[PDB]
């Protein structure tokens, strides 16, 4: 067959929610221990600091899944988005558009037409 | 900042917000768009759908404007400055009209007596003549009619003419201005500018040219802004000692300066403007600057009267300064120091 | 003098001056993206040294 | 009252000078900086090289230009593989989202004197694929466009009408007598 | 073309006209007049010529441009038609509303076609009237 | 390496740390997640930290051991690099 590329993981379901568990946590470790490599690769000019940053802040909204294979088709997109990124597929305008640098109330909203 | 807008003359704007495709209803003419500073105001307005007159000289070198704007939103007109009628036919359907016309240097059919004076005597005159809302004309920084820098007292007796025709003129005076294609920090990481008349110890208060396009767009929201005198200028005051220092740390080149007793170099510097065609940062005046300080007029508004807070130079060094840096030291981090 | 150091001279001239032109009558523009190595339009690692 | 002395005096006489469109040659500096200029347009239209770069169908009709019936070659047309020996980019396919940032990249390491043809369609305005969520709705948001040729594809000869195009504007450029009004 | 034809070609036309001929066709042709357009371009032809050659075109204006050839003249260049507007009796049909003047591709000039809406606008706000208190 | 060199560090950076509840319950055996306050994420930034600062890798089957300073200690004496 033709080769996996070099970060390519194969897809695989979770065993139990120990196995996510720990998955989970070594998609969120080699996340961010990249984030000096992600700097230099894409010649980003804020500091790694808020690139960890953002990358929590992604984990975190998936913080409350209590479902097997809503987790498993979570940890495929990091491994894609993982393996997409190292590997400098993307480009530098890829991962800027990543990082974002509503009306915070009703009459605010009202005021300046719908937000 | 609203879904209407209400002019000076009293029309209403009823405006729809996001993108390119969309209505920002108002119709602005942006004289010497394509230089440094003007591109920055173009995109600003067009980008949020507004109708923008771009008077142009050379075909070419207006071509990168377009792209900013949907179709039939960036309308280029060919016009002179000694050609009024080009200049009332670009300034007559508008709402707002930007004076951006400068030059650091005389050229052999403009002093800058002629270029800043009866460029914006023209400009402002047509802006009278047709009764437009606003008129944002951008000054310099130590603009002063009794100054005797060329730069300083001429773009400082514009602005008091400007007012005597048109006196609800917002009149901005930037300081030296930072940003991709500048010709501060651009300069300071080339090779030609060897020849220096102090020792690159003149202070002022650098300001990003991104904030300053964001300054002017938010001039004609803000139409209480009409009628007043803006200084924008940035956070820190440094010297052009510190600045170059900056960017050595960030080419890793340790850049170097020949300097010249004043007597001597502006003699030479008003012959090399007078015998090249190009633009060769060199001129009895730009020298005259070079022995100059920058001074913060006071009972001017600033940045935080548009609700702003600069940013400082020291954290553009990396973005602007890295296509200078050599091949050995390009894969390094930002110098953050 | 003789043949030969002249023909070394003009080449050179040839050299200087058919350069000279070039540094003087035409635009230079520098900036970020026109002075990226080609890679056929995408960026990739610079690992040629 | 004036804000200058001579204010409300220097008014009455000023010069009004003539638009660049509006000019002729007058004197032996106007008649020395046309021939520059004309030795200058010559040289940029006798040898037109665009980048063999090329997206999609209309590339075949683009490189119908180089074989035998049309002969690109006898007006001095031939395409050159690298960006950095190209004065022309002739948009000739669909731009995709995954694509622009290859065709700007491309287009910014093509120096100046550059020009850019956006031939057919789909580079003109997103064409049959206007509607689709991964197309760019015309190559013109992302580059600037001199000559845009209609079509889908556009003909041989109808892309031939837009080169002719351009290397008129090219003609009619004025580089010497631009920098003699400044 | 070729040393025979060249020299046959420059004894039919004349010096002069060869070397007109190097300076717009670049090439050395003769052939027979078969009309000529409102806008002074000419029209030759010669069956005795290589193919899709036989049906050529002398511009009138020196900037030639390929948008310059009239209608009717334009399928016969084209070899979609074989009758020439000469003969052709299409070119005959009165319409007062037609062209009478040449109108060329007018872009890259002032003349160039500019869009817009031909329709009024689809809701009309009300004129206020304040009526006295 | 030193044992007191190889926990310095640990305190500085551990105090470092933007939000632990308070830096006087760092100590010699304190616990990321019932003493310092440390969520899953957290400990894993915590263990990531320390890598950097004494320029070695952590892999992922003892990364997870280190859920204790002691645990930090004894693995930076364990591992051959500083
Ligand atoms: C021959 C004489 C050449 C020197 C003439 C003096 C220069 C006068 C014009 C200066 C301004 C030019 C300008 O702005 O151009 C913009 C541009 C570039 O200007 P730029 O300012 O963007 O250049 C940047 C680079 N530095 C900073 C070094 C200047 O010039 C051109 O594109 C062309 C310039 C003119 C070249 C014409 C062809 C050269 C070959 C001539 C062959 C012999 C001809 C003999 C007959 C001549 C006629 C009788
Ligand atoms: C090396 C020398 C190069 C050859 C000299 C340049 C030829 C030239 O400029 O002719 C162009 C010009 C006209 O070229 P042009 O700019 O009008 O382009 C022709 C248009 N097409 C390509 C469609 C046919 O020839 C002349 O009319 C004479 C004026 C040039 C004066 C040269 C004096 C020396
Ligand atoms: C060839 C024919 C003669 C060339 C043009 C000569 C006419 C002329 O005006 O030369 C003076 C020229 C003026 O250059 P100028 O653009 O006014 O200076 C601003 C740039 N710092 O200065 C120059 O000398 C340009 C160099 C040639
Ligand atoms: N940048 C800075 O550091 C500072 C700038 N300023 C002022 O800010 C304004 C914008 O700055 P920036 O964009 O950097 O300046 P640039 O010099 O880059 O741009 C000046 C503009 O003025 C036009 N122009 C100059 N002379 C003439 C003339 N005689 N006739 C017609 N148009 C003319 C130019 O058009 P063209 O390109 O066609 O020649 C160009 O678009 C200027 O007025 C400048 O003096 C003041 C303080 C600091
Ligand atoms: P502790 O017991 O608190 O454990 C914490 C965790 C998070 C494990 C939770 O308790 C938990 O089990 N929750 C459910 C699992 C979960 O949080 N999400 C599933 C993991 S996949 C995921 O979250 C993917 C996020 C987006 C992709 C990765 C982030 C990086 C994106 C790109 C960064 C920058 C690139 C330019
Ligand atoms: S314009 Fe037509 S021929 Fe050209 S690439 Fe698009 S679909 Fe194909």
């Amino acid at each position: 067959a033709v080769q996996p590329t070099k970060f390519a993981v194969t897809v695989r379901q979770s065993r139990n929610w120990a196995d996510a568990k720990q998955r989970v946590i070594a998609a969120y470790r080699a996340w961010i221990r990249a984030a000096p490599e992600i700097q230099t690769m894409y010649s980003i000019p804020f500091p790694v600091s808020h690139i960890r940053t953002r990358i929590r802040q992604e984990f975190e909204r998936h913080r409350y899944v209590n479902k097997l294979n809503v987790v498993d088709v979570l940890l495929q997109q990091s491994n894609a988005d993982f393996q997409e990124t190292m590997n400098f597929w993307r480009q530098q305008s890829h991962v800027m558009a990543f990082f974002k640098e509503l009306p915070s109330n009703f009459i605010t909203g009202f005021l300046e037409g719908r937000n | 900042i609203s879904d209407i807008h209400i002019t000076r003359t009293g029309k209403p704007l009823i405006r729809i917000q996001g993108g390119r495709s969309s209505l920002g209803e108002h119709t602005a003419t942006v004289f010497g768009a394509t230089g440094q500073l003007g591109r920055y105001i173009v995109n600003r307005l067009a980008r949020q759908g507004c109708t923008v007159i771009v008077p142009y000289r050379e075909e070419m070198a207006k071509r990168h404007l377009k792209v900013s704007g949907d179709l039939g939103r960036v309308i280029f007109m060919e016009f002179d400055l000694r050609n009024t009628q080009s200049i009332e036919e670009s300034v007559r359907h508008s709402d707002v009209v930007y004076n951006l016309i400068g030059r650091d240097y005389p050229t052999k059919n403009f002093s800058l007596a002629d270029v800043h004076i009866e460029g914006t005597e023209r400009i402002v005159e047509a802006v009278a003549k047709y009764d437009v809302d606003r008129f944002i004309q951008v000054s310099t920084y130590n603009a002063n009619p009794d100054s005797t820098c060329e730069f300083f007292r001429t773009k400082g007796i514009a602005e008091k003419v400007a007012r005597h025709v048109f006196p609800e003129t917002t009149i901005v005076r930037p300081a030296p201005m930072f940003g991709f294609e500048d010709r501060l920090l651009l300069k300071l990481a080339s090779v030609t500018n060897l020849f220096t008349s102090n020792h690159m110890r003149e202070k002022f208060w650098p300001v990003h040219v991104n904030e300053v396009g964001e300054a002017l767009e938010r001039m004609l929201y803000d139409d209480s802004t009409a009628g007043q005198t803006f200084e924008l200028y940035g956070p820190r005051q440094y010297s052009m000692a510190q600045i170059a220092e900056l960017v050595d740390r960030e080419i890793y080149k340790k850049r170097r300066h020949i300097n010249l007793p004043k007597p001597i170099l502006q003699p030479l510097a008003e012959l090399i403007n007078r015998v090249l065609w190009w633009d060769t940062g060199l001129s009895r005046d730009q020298v005259e600057r070079e022995f100059h300080d920058q001074v913060i007029d006071p009972t001017a508004k600033t940045f935080k009267d548009l609700g702003m807070e600069p940013t400082d130079i020291s954290k553009w060094t990396y973005h602007y300064l890295l296509p200078y840096r050599p091949s050995t030291y390009y894969d390094l981090p930002p110098s953050t120091e | 003098m003789s043949a030969m150091s002249i023909y070394i001279i003009f080449v050179s001239i040839i050299a200087i001056l058919f350069l000279a032109i070039d540094l003087i009558f035409a635009p230079h523009n520098p900036y970020k993206e026109k002075l990226s190595a080609f890679e056929c339009g995408f960026h990739s690692f610079s690992q040629s040294r | 009252v004036e804000p200058y002395p001579g204010y409300e005096l220097r008014k009455s006489l000023r010069k009004e000078v003539p638009l660049p469109s509006q000019e002729g040659t007058k004197g032996l500096v106007q008649y020395a900086l046309t021939t520059l200029d004309i030795i200058t347009n010559w040289a940029r239209q006798g040898s037109f090289w665009p980048m063999t770069f090329g997206l999609a169908c209309c590339a075949v009709e683009m490189m119908h230009l180089s074989t035998p019936r049309y002969d690109q070659d006898r007006l001095g047309i031939i395409f050159r593989a690298s960006p950095r020996q190209s004065d022309v980019m002739i948009v000739a396919g669909t731009l995709t989202n995954k694509m622009a940032p290859a065709l700007r990249q491309v287009y910014d390491q093509m120096p100046d004197p550059r020009w850019v043809i956006s031939m057919g369609s789909c580079a003109n305005g997103g064409g049959y694929y206007h509607y689709s969520y991964s197309v760019v709705r015309g190559c013109d948001r992302i580059v600037p466009v001199d000559v845009y040729v209609p079509g889908c594809p556009p003909t041989s000869e109808a892309l031939m009408y837009g080169i002719f195009q351009l290397q008129r504007k090219m003609r009619n450029t004025k580089i010497t007598r631009m920098w003699y009004r400044k | 073309s070729y040393p025979t034809r060249t020299l046959a070609n420059l004894r039919k036309i004349g010096l002069k006209e060869y070397f007109r001929q190097l300076l717009y066709i670049g090439d050395t042709k003769y052939g027979e007049l078969v009309g000529v357009d409102k806008f002074g371009n000419k029209f030759y032809e010669n069956k005795e010529e290589l193919p899709l050659r036989t049906r050529w075109v002398d511009y009138a204006k020196h900037d030639y441009d390929a948008a310059h050839i009239e209608p009717m003249w334009h399928a016969w260049i084209s070899y979609q038609v074989d009758t020439p507007p000469t003969r052709e009796p299409l070119t005959q049909i009165e319409r007062p509303w037609a062209p009478k003047e040449h109108v060329p591709n007018r872009s890259f000039t002032r003349g160039a076609y500019k869009p817009y809406n031909t329709t009024q606008p689809k809701i009309q706000s009300w004129e206020p009237k304040a009526a006295p208190r | 390496l030193q044992k007191v060199e190889v926990y310095e560090r640990i305190k500085s950076l551990l105090a470092g740390f933007d939000k632990v509840n308070d830096p006087n319950n760092i100590t010699e055996t304190a616990h990321f997640a019932n003493d310092l306050g440390l969520d899953s994420l957290d400990t894993v930034e915590v263990v990531m930290a320390i890598e950097e600062e004494f320029s070695i890798e952590i892999p992922d089957k003892d990364a997870d051991q280190i859920h204790s300073v002691d645990k930090a200690i004894e693995y930076i004496l364990r591992q051959p690099d500083a």
